[PDB]
């Protein structure tokens, strides 16, 4: 119903995500 | 030396494409392009299928110069990990042989068998001759001989090994080809310090430096920056006009995210722990190396470490009624037969500085009188008065039992030498005192250059003696160091280590015998050498296989030509984005905002023209850093205020003006080929 | 009238660093665990009666106290502002606050961002803005100025895990500090022209006989501290522009000197602290060059001003538009440059009625993260995280491990430094753009074009950034904008007190270390230059997309 | 830890002595020093309120000196609802605001010169302005003169008596009080 946004923010959260827990780790 | 060679260049740009899958996401500046990539791939290709509208053809080429990019990244890094592994295994493996001679006698008349050196182990005595391998490391307590070891260190040179005392130490890889020796196996085959090292570069995963952990944080903070300053990009032209396409958002996420350096920390890292094995330096880990180029003390020994030798004749002084010519003659017919080192230096000083050099040996009618300890004098009887020379005391006890009394002259001059640093050495024809040669330690090894070297980078060489402090200042001053030691206790070691780490500085030593080894063990860069002890070695931090003293200004350098590789790299990724704003951002917007049309100063094409161009310079831009990541950044002993300077006016301003250039000769290049 | 103003900046300048080095001398006495001259007696009496003395906390406690003062200080204003109607002082007859309302005003009262979408004649009373409203004025500076003295500790403190005293600090902030020049500004105000009472609205029956109703109240009171503490946030709609509130170009001068009293007064107390002064001219050339070209470039904006004014029939193309007649052009632009980057948020111009490229400047700057003699206590720490970040930069310059007054910079403060930076551009970033998805955010403009979209990055921007200072043309008094900004203001201020609180505890126990002749020397040119384009470089990476399709878009239209 | 004791006791504390203390001894110093300024600065005869010094009033009489345009909720110059024209300097709008004021002020000024100033086009900053720059007050001289019969060198004397210049020149602008002018002027007409 609201695809091309609901994809694209669901992604960029969770880009974010995997970010800044690369942030927090010492991987 | 290694310059780039296609017989291995090739071979790991095969190895390149096994890194995409999961070996990205540990590099996560890398993960993130290589996910933008896998996105804009799948746009293009539901685009060219008829799903989505408009240029296919141009989201296809975003989507291959992304791939690039990041098969570019993953080339730096497998051309790092390509020669790091080629020095390694070019170090390892120059002679494998199971030869045991297993046996249980140390003497001469043992027997021999066939058991392999992965079982001959936990201290056995092995009995090697001439032209045989030495199958492991260890002490030499019984031989002595002339060992080559350019197998291992690299060096052209023969070496003597002197068993027992000062050489007292043998490698696994070497070759004995003058006498016999005795090889004791110490420690186990596998956890030497070529073990160490090899298990560290091929195999096992090596640790980051929390440097590199700091600058990954910084990195990741600033690709979470640029990615929410280019994604709710879309939302910010949905009420402006048309929405702007999604891989043009990659293609400026990309172009924006550091990878300049996040492709290049494991390059820069692995090339910095490749200069380290090239310098005939074994480290086993960067953090030490990253340490080593921070710390601003030197703590370095004199006996071997300096003073290459022992005392030796540097002045004459004749105090009265003696002229230096005959002085001269008169201690050249007395260490005629004297076949030591201070002798030989006695004999070559005196022949420099009175030309005698032709000697009449048959006509002396002398009988040559050689060294005696029972005695400790020497000389010759060259007359009916004989000549002996020795230590000061045993001098006055045969001049006193000869019949003659201590001189004045003579006693002010041996006291003058005494308080000047040397050793007195005292020659007396028959019951008349002649002179006093004065002989300090000579270090002869050219450090004075490698210390004024010290002096310009600014680190404090503290020099360390075992005698009294005035023959230690008097040597300090020819050696020139700012600072000297005496009395040298390894307890008094210890407090003047611990009095520098707890001041706030870091330390760095180079120790080789076993009896600093508590002082390697507490201090923070401990250049063990080839020739020091085994127990030393592994209980240091580093290795020395050339054994030079004069090492650690060359692992200084290193160490900090890899933090200044990084900071520089780092400064040109981000100063590198205004001409991606200057390229992209009115070439985004053109079709939605034709009023900041005016924002392209250099001039360009088109749109998907300046977009391309700009991501074709991001993908070349990491094969032209590639020779400065490997090579590290010119190093110039500089102050502190001065090599920021030139470190900013280079790589900042090229970050500023740099990309400029690229960008309009790619897009001139793209235009000339008709491709816009 | 370049020159006059050149020298207005200049006597401005000058007048700020007199007025500030004493102040600063006095603020690095009180970081110090030294009381103040003359008041030790009430202060032990003051210590016991309170049973504050003997902690001697660490930045966990510390963290603890001030955010706890600040969940309490928003329990009682919102619990105030939603049942106002009960309370005394209603001559009015005032109604009680709607919950959206009250919880965005409760939150922007306690986050020192100062955020007003209401109008003051005509939503509250005047017990709400004399003992809500100031006291939460009076307690979000102190929170800031509490924060920086805990990180003048770390930095001055050798190897112990205590900063100090968080209810002690704020005591001696807010009784002599605050308050005591918080009068004297006060007076000043109703020596020339500004009011303080408690009259009933009086009612005007002016020269054309049409009625006309002038709301009174206590204004100066509020309005000295609004300056001082760099609060912002009007008595009345118009901020500093109401002839109530900012009757006289001294009284506006004076005000722009109570804004940029206390961060250089702080800048110079870190100076005198750490030891050598020139570590803290060093923040102040930062600041000061910052702050120059931008006010520089914010006045001749605005002299060049509307073009179609010529074109209409006028005689002069300066921007008059939404700026008041007492006060040039020059002296506007100079107040916003001033309000906007020391995160003041109080206007005597509508920002909204500016030229595109003089009103970029100020919201750049509160993109940039308000550092240039930014908050109150709240600037000098997030300038100190930049400061971090150049130094990091600098150490891998040289070759060295990172360093900043001998105390070493490793992963424990870079974590925190980092996420401190993007704590701010996330939440603009993210605002902005849940503001411009939703319709209730969409149709909140006043402006077509791009300027629309400028006014909401300048709005939550300021949220973000605990400014306060609006394009006041956004209609943000919807439930979702009151939330959203309220959000914003709340993350935007403590999760930056957070991580530079555990940076602080990080930092102080780490022993210092000598200058050993080899050391980057952070005082002089060199570093200045360094930092400076540290900070514009990082505040213009990661918003030029995002300004471009606002101001530059519309300068360029 | 466990400080609610201190906390409650810190916060109750700053509350008084910054709410019931710090407003209540700044009213009562302001009251009992300045107590004209204080009181809103009004102007009062015959036990009437004619507005204050410092608010200013919607004047649409043809023999008065105009203010600024107003940009206020309900009516011009209206205190209850402050705030001028949030409107953008790229606003079509607001160039047809401009438009007609700077038409209706060359309609209502013919002797004036076609040369309208900013400032009687332009809208406030607050909604309500009292000053106006005497070099914009002399554009509606021969209008005024006109209307009451008075003389240019008359109403020169009166604006520069009721011009309030700053202590520094380039700290603020050189400005009138319309209202004082406009009571000032009516009691001399009468
Ligand atoms: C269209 C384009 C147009 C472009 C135009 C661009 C024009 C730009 C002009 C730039 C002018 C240069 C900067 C001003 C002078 C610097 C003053 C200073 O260094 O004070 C250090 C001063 C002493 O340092 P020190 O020499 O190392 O002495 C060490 C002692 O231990 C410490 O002892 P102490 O601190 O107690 O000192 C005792 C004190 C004596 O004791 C006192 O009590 C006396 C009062 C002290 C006042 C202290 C004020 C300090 C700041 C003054 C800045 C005023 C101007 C700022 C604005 C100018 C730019 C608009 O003596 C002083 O230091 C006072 C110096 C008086 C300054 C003179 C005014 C500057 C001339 C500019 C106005 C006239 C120009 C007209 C002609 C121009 C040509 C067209 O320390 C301080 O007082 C603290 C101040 C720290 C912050 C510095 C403030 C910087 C503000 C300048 C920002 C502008 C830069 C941006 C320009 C563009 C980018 C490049
Ligand atoms: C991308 C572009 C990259 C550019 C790279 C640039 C590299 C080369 C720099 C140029 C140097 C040329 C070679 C050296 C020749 C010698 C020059 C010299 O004398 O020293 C000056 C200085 C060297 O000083 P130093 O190394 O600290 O040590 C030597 C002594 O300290 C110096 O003597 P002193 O300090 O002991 O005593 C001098 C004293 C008085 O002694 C004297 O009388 C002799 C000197 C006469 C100077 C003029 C007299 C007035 C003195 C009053 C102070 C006002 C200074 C001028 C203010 C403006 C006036 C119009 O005057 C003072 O300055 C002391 C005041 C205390 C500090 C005040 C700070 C000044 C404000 C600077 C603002 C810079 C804004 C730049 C624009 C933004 C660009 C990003 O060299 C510079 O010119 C640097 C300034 C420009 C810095 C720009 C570089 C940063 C841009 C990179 C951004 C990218 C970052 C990427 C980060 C990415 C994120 C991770
Ligand atoms: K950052
Ligand atoms: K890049
Ligand atoms: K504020
Ligand atoms: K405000
Ligand atoms: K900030
Ligand atoms: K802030
Ligand atoms: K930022």
């Amino acid at each position: 119903m609201s695809a091309g946004v609901i994809t694209g923010v669901l992604l960029v959260f969770l880009l974010l995500g995997y970010l800044v827990y690369a942030l927090i780790n010492a991987e | 030396a290694l310059f780039e060679p296609t017989l291995v260049v090739q071979a790991l740009k095969e190895a390149v494409k096994k890194l995409n899958p999961q070996a990205q996401w540990r590099n996560p500046v890398m993960f993130i392009v290589w996910i933008g990539s896998l996105l804009t791939t799948c746009i293009s290709i539901a685009m060219a299928s008829g799903a989505m509208p408009g240029n296919a053809l141009f989201s296809a080429a975003i989507s291959g110069w992304l791939w690039i990019t990041v098969l570019f990244a993953n080339f730096a890094e497998a051309l790092a990990e390509g020669r790091s592994k080629a020095q390694a295994n070019s170090l390892k493996g120059v002679k494998k042989t199971a030869f045991a001679r297993k046996l249980r006698e140390p003497k001469y008349g043992a027997a021999a068998d066939k058991v392999p050196a992965d079982q001959l182990r936990k201290g056995d005595i092995v009995l090697v001759e001439a032209g045989d391998i030495i199958p492991c490391d260890g002490e030499v307590i019984e031989g002595g001989a002339s060992v080559d070891e350019s197998a291992i260190t690299g060096e052209s040179a023969p070496v003597i090994r002197e068993s027992g005392g000062d050489f007292a130490s043998v490698t696994g890889g070497t070759r004995i080809l003058s006498d016999w020796l005795v090889i004791e196996c110490s420690v186990n085959p596998g956890e030497t310090f070529l073990d160490r090292m090899i298990a560290m570069v091929e195999g096992a995963q090596r640790r980051k430096t929390p440097n590199e952990i700091a600058l990954t944080i910084l990195l990741i903070a600033l690709t979470i920056v640029f990615l929410l300053a280019t994604a709710t990009l879309w939302p910010f032209s949905a009420w402006g006009g048309n929405a702007v396409s999604v891989t043009v958002l990659v293609a400026l996420l990309v172009c924006l995210i550091p990878t300049t350096i996040g492709g290049l920390l494991s390059a820069i890292g692995v090339a910095g722990m490749s200069r380290m094995l090239g310098a005939n330096v074994i480290a086993t880990s960067g953090r030490a190396v990253e340490a080593a180029g921070d710390v601003d003390v030197l703590l370095l020994n004199k006996t071997g470490t300096i003073t290459l030798g022992n005392r030796q004749a540097s002045e004459f002084i004749p105090a009265q009624g003696v002229d230096e010519k005959t002085l001269a003659d008169a201690a050249q017919l007395a260490s005629l037969a004297d076949e030591t080192p201070e002798g030989r230096s006695i004999v070559i000083l005196a022949k420099q500085r009175f030309n005698l050099r032709e000697r009449d040996v048959q006509s002396l009618h002398a009988t040559f009188v050689p060294f005696t300890a029972q005695s400790r004098m020497s000389g010759i009887n060259i007359d009916n008065r004989m000549i002996r020379k020795g230590s000061v005391d045993a001098i006055r006890r045969h001049v006193e039992a000869n019949g003659g009394h201590f001189p004045t002259d003579v006693d002010q001059k041996v006291d003058q030498v005494a308080r000047q640093g040397a050793t007195p050495l005292v020659v007396v024809e028959g019951s008349r005192v002649l002179g006093v040669i004065a002989l300090k330690d000579i270090v002869k090894g050219g450090i004075k250059e490698r210390f004024a070297q010290l002096r310009k980078m600014g680190i404090k060489t503290v020099m360390i003696t075992g005698d009294n402090r005035l023959t230690a200042a008097a040597i300090a001053a020819e050696a020139g160091v700012d600072d000297f030691l005496a009395e040298a206790t390894p307890e008094a070691k210890l407090a003047l280590i611990r009095q520098y780490q707890a001041e706030g500085r870091l330390v760095a030593m180079t120790g080789d015998g076993t009896n600093d080894a508590p002082a390697l063990a507490q201090a923070d860069v401990a250049v063990a050498m080839n020739s020091g002890t085994q127990a030393a070695k592994e209980a240091g931090n580093m290795v020395d296989l050339d054994s030079n003293p004069t090492k650690l200004i060359e692992v200084v350098h290193i160490g900090k030509q890899m933090l200044m590789t990084r900071g520089s790299l780092t400064t040109f990724s981000i100063a590198n984005d205004v001409a991606k704003y200057f390229a992209i951002i009115p070439a985004a917007f053109a079709a939605t905002y034709p009023q900041l049309n005016a924002l392209n100063i250099m001039c360009l094409h088109s749109p998907d023209s300046a977009i391309l161009s700009a991501v074709i310079f991001n993908a070349l831009i990491i094969v032209f850093l590639i020779p400065l990541a490997l090579k590290g950044v010119s190093y110039k002993p500089l102050t502190a205020s001065a090599m920021l300077r030139r470190n900013l006016w280079i790589y900042g301003l090229g970050g500023l003006l740099v990309p400029f250039i690229g960008i309009k000769v790619i897009d001139l290049l793209l235009t000339v080929c008709g491709l816009v | 009238m370049a020159a006059q103003g050149f020298l207005l900046i200049a006597t401005f300048l000058l007048v700020l660093m007199v007025l500030a080095r004493p102040l600063g001398s006095g603020l690095a006495r009180l970081i110090n665990d030294i009381p103040l001259p003359g008041t030790t007696g009430v202060e032990r009496v003051l210590f016991r009666a309170l049973g504050v003395s003997d902690r001697e906390m660490n930045w966990k406690q510390y963290l603890c106290a001030i955010l706890g003062l600040n969940m309490l200080g928003l329990a009682v204003l919102f619990f105030m502002l939603l049942g106002q109607h009960y309370l005394p002082l209603n001559p009015q007859q005032l109604p009680g606050l709607s919950w959206d309302l009250a919880l965005n005003t409760a939150v922007s009262f306690v986050t020192n961002t100062n955020w007003q979408s209401y109008s003051g004649e005509t939503t509250l009373s005047y017990f709400s803005q004399m003992a809500g409203l100031t006291v939460q004025n009076f307690l979000s500076a102190a929170s800031g100025i509490a924060v920086i003295f805990a990180l003048i500790r770390a930095f001055t403190r050798q190897s112990m895990s205590t900063l100090g005293n968080a209810w002690v600090d704020l005591l001696r902030i807010t009784l002599w500090v605050l308050v005591p020049v918080a009068l004297l500004i006060a007076l000043f105000f109703i020596q020339q022209g500004a009011l303080q009472n408690f009259l009933p609205y009086q009612a005007v029956n002016t020269v054309e006989g049409a009625q006309q109703l002038l709301p009174m109240g206590p204004v100066a009171s509020q309005e000295a501290i609004k300056m001082l503490g760099t609060n912002g946030g009007g008595f009345f709609n118009a901020n500093s522009s109401h002839p109530f509130e900012n009757p006289t170009a001294l009284t506006n001068f004076v005000q722009m000197l109570a804004i940029f009293l206390i961060p250089t007064a702080l800048c110079f107390a870190f100076g005198e602290v750490m030891g050598d002064r020139r570590q803290g001219r060093m923040l102040l050339w930062a600041m000061s060059v910052i702050f120059v070209i931008c006010v520089g470039v914010v006045m001749w904006a605005e002299v060049q001003g509307n073009p179609h004014l010529l074109a209409l029939g006028t005689d002069s193309s300066i921007n008059m538009e939404g700026k008041e007649s007492r006060f040039g052009v020059l002296v506007s632009s100079l107040f916003a440059v001033v309000t906007t980057a020391a995160s003041c948020g109080a206007v005597i111009a509508m920002h909204d009625s500016f030229t595109a490229l003089g009103g970029m400047v100020p919201m750049w700057l509160m993109q940039i993260g308000e550092v240039v003699f930014g908050g109150v206590g709240s600037g000098l720490y997030g300038m100190m995280l930049f400061v971090l970040l150049a130094v990091f930069i600098a150490g891998l310059m040289i070759g060295r491990t990172p360093e900043y007054l001998g105390k070493k910079i490793d992963v424990r403060e870079m974590k925190l430094t980092a996420l401190a930076i993007l704590v701010t551009p996330t939440l603009v970033l993210m605002g902005a753009a849940l503001a411009m998805m939703t319709d209730a955010g969409r149709s909140a403009m006043l402006n077509p074009g791009p300027h629309g979209f400028s006014e909401v990055l300048y709005a939550v921007s300021s949220a973000a950034n605990n400014n306060g200072s609006a394009f006041a043309g956004l209609s943000a008094n919807s439930p979702f904008w009151n939330c959203l900004l309220a959000f914003c203001m709340f993350v935007g201020r403590f999760g930056v007190i957070i991580p530079v609180m555990a940076i602080a505890g990080s930092l102080v126990s780490k022993k210092s270390q000598a200058a050993s002749s080899g050391t980057l020397p952070t005082h002089g040119p060199l570093f200045v230059g360094l930092l400076i384009g540290t900070v514009l470089l990082v505040g213009a990476l990661t918003f030029i997309p995002a300004l471009a399709l606002g101001p530059v878009a519309e300068y360029l239209s | 830890m466990s400080g609610l004791r201190p906390a409650l006791s810190t916060f109750i504390f700053l509350l008084l002595i910054t709410g019931g203390v710090y407003p209540l001894l700044t009213t009562v110093l302001g009251q009992w020093w300045f107590p004209w300024q204080a009181n809103g600065s009004l102007i009062r005869e015959g036990d009437t309120v004619r507005g204050s010094a410092l608010i200013g009033q919607n004047f649409t009489g043809n023999g008065y000196f105009h203010g600024r345009p107003s940009a206020t909720a309900e009516m011009p110059y209206n205190p209850q609802a402050s705030g001028g024209s949030n409107l953008a300097v790229s606003n079509p709008e607001l160039d047809k605001l401009i438009a007609a004021r700077v038409a209706a002020l060359r309609a209502a000024n013919p002797d004036a010169s076609a040369s309208v100033p900013v400032e009687l086009v332009t809208a406030s900053a607050s909604g309500l302005d009292n000053n106006i720059t005497p070099q914009a007050a002399a554009w509606q001289i021969p209008r005024v003169a006109k209307a009451r019969n008075l003389s240019v060198e008359q109403l020169t004397q009166l604006i520069a008596k009721y011009s309030q210049q700053p202590l520094v020149k380039y700290i603020g602008q050189p400005v009138v009080n319309i209202v004082e002018l406009n009571l000032a002027l009516d009691k001399l007409d009468e």
